[PDB]
């Protein structure tokens, strides 16, 4: 169950 | 009576075009205002609170190092987040007031949104009961029917992106990667977690990758954690192309339900993307509850209402560190920057 739990950046081009 | 009620939608969504169309064929400096404290970051800027030095009013500032801007794509969707941002009008977006450049930043100046990011208070409360995440969702139902009618596409729904207002009402932000899209765009953009298949896998997509991401949200209010969860992009990646949904226990059937036609891989069985278009989720019995012309005019009483000390607080913000704004003698980016 391990995930990315902080603030999610987006991605622009990949 | 659903049916006057589809007519009447008809009705607004004809008269917000004309309105909107208007002020697409269609303000300060700096210097006009004390900054106060960084409010948020990403890999281009910040956004500052700001205190305008006349009027005294607070906003949100979101400066943008035009050097920094560098790749193509991000120079476009740029200019697509202010034009598009200064022509909507919408009760659950926010309201930008000014746009100005200098020769080292671009900058958008929007009405400041106190309550904070729905992001900080799920993750501090854990999950939201189905009610509340309802409450909320039925908002960006609204949103992206307006948004879609106009052919705009969103692109970046996540809770770090809707703030609460001072009645709890929803406040939609960062418009980046909004486009007008009458049919298919091709740029692989958005944030890991919430890209719809399509997206991923390179295809051509519409405005269906919206109603994908809305089901992404749901599920993250609802049960604390998204649906396709992992530590590094591309293990989200794989997650989200097997389309293999699992549910915490306590997700009712209707939600699940529900969450099963928005999270559909197939684009022509997505709720949102068919015959019925928004009313397929509209008249979902998970929304049987829901008072859409109520959310709309702000009838209904929010779950949460935030705590407000006074204008200017950020007591609901996180802290972030602060780095001097510098200004440079030497224009940069100036003719890739003209429109803006
Ligand atoms: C309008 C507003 O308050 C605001 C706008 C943006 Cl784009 C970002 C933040 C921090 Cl997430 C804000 O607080």
């Amino acid at each position: 169950a391990a995930g990315r739990t902080g603030r999610r950046q987006a991605i622009h081009d990949i | 009576k659903k049916g006057s009620e589809q007519e009447s939608v008809k009705e607004f969504l004809a008269k917000a075009k004309e309105e909107f169309l208007k002020k697409w064929e269609s303000t300060a400096q700096l210097d006009h205002f004390d900054r106060i404290k960084t409010l948020g970051t990403g890999s281009f800027g910040r956004v500052m609170l700001v205190k305008h030095k006349e009027t005294g009013n607070h906003y949100a500032m979101k400066i943008l190092d035009k050097q920094k801007v560098v790749k193509l794509k991000q120079i476009e969707h740029t200019l697509n987040e202010k034009r598009i941002l200064q022509a909507v009008n919408f009760p659950f977006l926010v309201k930008l007031e000014f746009s100005f450049k200098d020769n080292s930043n671009l900058y958008m100046v929007m009405e400041y949104v106190p309550g904070g990011e729905m992001f900080s208070h799920l993750r501090r409360i854990g999950r939201f009961s189905e009610p509340h995440a309802r409450f909320y969702a039925a908002q960006i139902v609204l949103t992206f029917e307006y948004l879609h009618s106009l052919d705009l596409i969103y692109r970046d729904l996540k809770p770090e992106n809707l703030l609460i207002d001072q009645q709890g009402y929803i406040q939609v932000t960062d418009f980046g990667f909004a486009k007008r899209v009458k049919g298919r765009t091709w740029t692989l953009c958005g944030t890991p977690e919430y890209l719809a298949p399509e997206i991923i896998l390179s295809k051509g997509y519409n405005k269906a990758v919206d109603w994908w991401a809305l089901g992404v949200l749901i599920y993250e209010m609802a049960a604390g954690y998204p649906p396709f969860f992992a530590d590094q992009p591309i293990q989200i990646y794989e997650k989200i192309v097997s389309g293999k949904v699992r549910f915490p226990s306590h997700f009712s059937s209707d939600l699940k339900d529900l969450l099963r036609n928005l999270l559909q891989v197939d684009l022509t069985k997505r709720f949102g993307n068919l015959k019925n278009g928004v009313n397929d989720i509209k008249n979902h019995k998970w929304f049987a509850t829901t008072d859409w012309i109520a959310i709309y005019q702000r009838k209904v009483e929010a779950p949460f209402i935030p705590k407000f000390k006074g204008p200017g607080d950020t007591s609901n913000f996180d802290d972030y560190e602060e780095e001097e704004i510098r200004v440079s003698i030497n224009e940069k980016c100036g003719k890739e920057f003209t429109e803006f």
